[PDB]
RNA sequence: AGAACUGGCGAUGCGGGAUGAACCGAACGUAGAGUUAAGGUGCCGGAAUACACGCUCAUCAGACACAAAAGGUGUUAGUUCAUCUAGACAGCCGGACGGUGGCCAUGGAAGUCGGAAUCCGCUAAGGAGUGUGUAACAACUCACCGGCCGAAUGAACUA
RNA sequence: GCAGUCAAGCGCGACAUUGCUAUACCGAAGCAGAAUUCGGUA
RNA sequence: GCUCCACACAGAUGGAUACGAAUAAGGCGUCCUUGUGGCGUCGCUGAACCAUAGCAGGCUAGCAACGGUGCACUUGGCGGAAAGGCCUUGGGUGCUUGCUGGCGAAUUGCAAUGCGUGGGGAUAAAUCAUUUGUAUACGACUUAGA
């Protein structure tokens, strides 16, 4: 289960430079250690700050404001694969940011074969109104009075032998 | 749970059914398989037909008879599929195979006894909808089986008079339900209902 | 030679056994299909060929033939066969009340010393 | 004159009361509020007790009963609509809830209660057999 | 992935459609036509007794193809039942006259002694032209195709030789 | 092929890997109970026909880095541009002209057997012509617009 | 092979390109018939 | 195979409890114009149905039903795929816990579940012997003789 963390670093302030830029970003990780490692990697890559002169001011966990509210999430993702790195944008209809990022990671590992090692979450934002969604598969669930069945349900059997010839009707 | 289990092989996967039957056999359970010709295998017919040829093409040069044996009956094919899943060439494996019987259709006295199915081996429960599948009977007929006509002819007779037996059972259950209904609302019936019966 | 006639092993039974019979006809009346006989001798035969447009059309032609002894055949019983998945099976056989002496002998290997309990 | 038979499906939609098969709230009724995707649906069962959450359709089984419900209703509105529709009364009357209750009662039976049930069954069978063939 | 895609079929007052499991039946003035679609995996609904919907749920392009072709097949069946279909073929010969006798037998085609026969699966009526009419489009069309395909000019120049029978006109009986 | 430095072997059993010298863990008294590594959990084989998200019909798939640069009207996801309620793509109907049959080439070739430029007048729209076709005209036409049509469509790239 | 123009991309680099040195059954051909040629199954 | 004599004794313990067909559909009841018909009703596992009380299951007296059930008979039907089993009419004989009473349990001491051979009598058949070839190196095979 993923979790959202906030990490800030200001590169061990020295003489003549008190309170540096104080780089701030949000990191999604399953634990504090992984969040700190990802923050260090992002600082090394995007910025010129390394752990040699770095410092973790504070790490905090951010909880989604409305864990029971359905939202459409627009995520900008930059990931690396066998080919060169390129930007990517996707839209996810989920309830919480953590679930949306988890689904994005699962899709990337499934379709693009990209795993957590080479995936960067640039930004996660909520789409407020309809007709701003640019993906058809997300617009699919926005239709008014959406009703559909669940044909051919895969019923589970607790016994090897069943004297019923079960039907998959729903 | 049952001294002998009769499994209806119609609309079942050869692989899963054979695996479960072998596993039950290794546990000391007697199982009888019926309607082997109706067994189904995933994939289009040509793929299954091509697969059969490449296993019989390996006929030994010096001694073909003592070498691979190619059986066309669907029951023989099912037994071969299940045979490989059991540790044959050993006393434990040989004893287990003695508990399994495979027949085409439902020969008596099994025709007059209850039969069961394996939910995890049903073709209509595992295969994705709309996907191609192969029938064991048609494959056997293509590869040399010559008893499909008689099998179907005497299986149709099996449904004949068994529909009549079911009709008689339904008529009897009509009177049984009427007797239960007229016996309802009584003190004993009310007590049974309160006690979950 | 011919692989279809192999392996070249000695026949187990002196009397050849018919492997197939003519297809049954549901409309024609009951009639026989096969007969038994004994080969006996060989000789030459001549005739005129009426085959149209032939090299010997309406003209003599010669060849060789053989003669088979075919004494009248007497029935002894009727055999019924049923259709089963494992193949044709004989369910019941009924024999005639009386049988010829040769038929009784056929069921014996020491007929002279046996009690002739046919 | 047209005929279209055997096309009754339990559609998944807003206001579709469902029964949870697996999870903490297994065996507790829930009402679908908003559909997230083909595999995720938001449910709320405040009357039953299950807290509002997004559940996987594989962990829940639909039920024939249905009731009107505004899309994306909150817990209070969902509970109000549940009370107004009286879906609980319909649920009990159905043979499915009766079967669940009978199974629970049988699982809760005692040895002495089992003996009483056996005696009552014997008496009922005797009465039925006497009634039969007459 | 499409959550639900549906296609509509019209039901004229002169015909009646009875729908059960995928087997489909149509009744009209010209007769009754039935077909089996148990391998197409589609569902039907009675929306207003005058229009028939065919829909597929959670089906992709592969399933959408069958979803759409179901409407085409049903429309073809309805049109055949209401009005029927007519097919025509032309007789062309250079030197050897072509004689056709109704099973349909073709004689003296390109001086060929062999008589080509095409079984009749559809009716035959009559210029030097044949007329084929039948309630089922598939039957008449296949019969015409077989009639055209039996007159194969083997080991001959395609352009120089034109003898044979070919489909010429298509339309409704009405 | 021959040399310089460096980690295992060699003197070495055990589990895993269909078996295994260059592979992983683990380096060893005889026993009982318990917890693990690599390796595994449909049967042979002791262990879930576990969960969730997507992918693939393969007529020799798949579960093992060279031949791999490219091809496919096979499928699921992304990037850059164009059109877009001043009417998106598509399907039908209509217009699709005048000097003119441009100049040369002429047995006849008028846009389409050939060679060289490609204009004005225009109209919502005409290449002195993208094709079928006649020894030449004839007839249809796409590209170019309009009308009936009603929402997203098209071109090129990446996974 | 040598030497030059290329240039989707990464001074190297794609398709073109300039000087020497059996039988039988199907699809196409200007197949008029026969005969014949090219491709496929085997 | 018939008869007389001598001798030995891979795994039950409730019931394998019978339609078919579809699985993008099905059963059950009922109704009618008799149809790919109308209404109700059910699945979402067999967690199901029968039977399950009596010194390992005795003795005995009544009530109410006259039904349920074991037994050998008895009339008849069905089952040829491996039928070999399924029943069905009539009576007889036992139980009936369907209902109400009277007798025994103990000491077992706190548990080690609790049906052919070998010797004869007779009689069906086979081998060799013998002998013909239709088979033949030898095996082997087709024949004849109370």
């Amino acid at each position: 289960h993923f979790k959202e963390y906030q990490v800030i670093g200001r590169r061990l302030p020295t003489e003549s430079v008190p309170e540096p830029k104080l780089f701030r970003m949000r990191i999604f990780a399953s634990n504090e250690v992984i969040a700190k490692s990802r923050y260090w990697y992002f600082l090394q890559k995007l910025h010129k700050v390394k752990k040699a002169s770095g410092e973790i001011v504070s790490i905090n966990q951010i909880n989604e404001a409305h864990p029971t509210k359905v939202k459409n999430f627009g995520v900008w993702v930059r990931y690396d694969s066998r080919s060169g790195t390129h930007n990517m944008y996707k839209e996810i209809r989920d309830v919480s940011r953590v679930a949306a990022v988890e689904t994005l990671y699962q899709d990337m590992a499934a379709r693009h074969r990209a795993r957590f090692r080479s995936i960067h979450i640039l930004k996660v934002a909520e789409i407020e109104k309809t007709a701003d969604v640019k993906r058809q598969y997300v617009k699919q669930f926005l239709t008014k009075d959406l009703k559909f069945p669940l044909p051919h349900r895969v019923q589970k059997s607790t016994k090897t032998f069943s004297y019923k010839r079960p039907s998959t009707f729903y | 749970v049952e001294p002998v289990v009769v499994i209806d092989g119609k609309g079942h996967l050869v692989g899963r059914l054979a695996s479960v039957v072998a596993k039950q056999l290794l546990n000391g359970q007697k199982i009888v398989v019926v309607r082997a010709e109706e067994l189904n295998i995933s994939g289009e017919f040509f793929r299954n037909k091509l697969k059969y040829h490449d296993f019989l093409r390996k006929a030994t040069a010096f001694n073909k008879t003592r070498g691979p044996f190619h059986f066309r009956a669907p029951s023989r094919i099912f037994y071969k599929a299940l045979r490989g899943m059991v540790s044959h060439k050993t006393a434990r494996g040989k004893a287990a195979l003695e508990r399994l019987k495979v027949f085409e259709g439902i020969p008596p006295p099994y025709d007059k006894k209850k039969r069961v199915v394996v939910p995890q081996a049903l073709r209509v429960l595992r295969l994705k909808p709309g996907r191609k599948y192969t029938t064991l009977g048609k494959l056997s007929t293509s590869v040399g089986w010559k008893y499909e006509d008689v099998v179907a002819k005497l299986e149709a007779k099996r449904k004949v008079s068994s529909a009549e037996y079911y009709a008689k059972k339904r008529a009897f259950t009509k009177k049984v339900a009427s007797a239960n209904a007229t016996a309802a609302e009584s003190d004993v019936a009310k007590q049974l209902a309160a006690l979950g019966y | 030679g011919h692989l279809g006639f192999l392996p070249r092993k000695r026949a187990a039974s002196i009397r050849a056994r018919v492997k197939a019979f003519p297809k049954d006809d549901r409309s024609k009346p009951v009639a026989l299909t096969s007969f038994l006989g004994y080969k006996a001798g060989m000789t030459t035969i001549v005739r005129d060929l009426d085959r149209p447009g032939s090299k010997f059309h309406k003209r003599e032609v010669v060849e060789a033939v053989t003669v088979v002894d075919t004494p009248p055949v007497v029935v002894v019983g009727v055999v019924g066969y049923v259709e089963t998945p494992r193949g044709l099976r004989s369910l019941t056989t009924v024999w005639a009340e009386h049988l010829s002496d040769e038929v009784k002998r056929r069921f014996y290997k020491n007929w002279y010393k046996s009690k002739k309990k046919a | 004159d047209s005929i279209v038979k055997a096309s009754n499906w339990r559609l998944v939609e807003v206001g579709r009361v469902v029964l949870i098969k697996k999870g903490q709230s297994a065996g507790k009724l829930a009402a679908i509020v908003e559909i997230i995707d083909q595999k995720k649906v938001l449910i709320d069962g405040p009357k039953a007790g299950v807290p509002r959450q997004a559940i996987n359709l594989g962990q829940v089984v639909l039920t024939p009963l249905t009731f009107a419900l505004p899309r994306g209703a909150r817990t209070a509105t969902v509970s109000k609509k549940w009370a107004a529709a009286a879906v609980c009364e319909k649920w009990a009357a159905s043979s499915w809830a009766k079967k669940i209750a009978q199974r629970e009662r049988r699982a809760a039976l005692t040895d002495f209660e089992r003996f009483q049930v056996m005696v009552l069954r014997k008496q009922k069978r005797y009465t039925v057999k006497k009634a039969l063939a007459k | 992935k499409y959550i639900q895609t549906e296609q509509q079929i019209e039901v004229p007052e002169g015909v009646t459609v009875s729908i059960k499991s995928r087997i489909v039946k149509v009744v009209g003035p010209r007769g009754t036509l039935t077909k089996n679609l148990k391998h197409i995996d589609v569902t039907f609904t009675k929306v207003n007794n005058q229009l028939i919907k065919v829909a597929v749920h959670n089906g992709g392009r592969k399933h959408v193809a069958a979803l759409r072709t179901v409407k085409s097949l049903v429309d073809n069946m309805i049109t055949g039942v209401t009005k029927g279909y007519k097919y025509k073929m032309r007789y062309v010969y250079a030197h050897f006259p072509i004689n056709v006798n109704i099973f349909i037998e073709v004689r003296n085609f390109l001086g060929d002694k062999k008589i080509r026969n095409v079984p009749v699966r559809v009716t035959i009526e009559f210029k030097d032209e044949i007329v084929l009419s039948g309630n089922s489009v598939e039957d008449v069309s296949q019969n015409a195709a077989d009639l055209q395909q039996i007159c194969r000019v083997r080991n001959k120049d395609i352009r120089k030789f034109l003898d044979g029978i070919y489909v010429s006109h298509k339309g409704f009986i009405t």
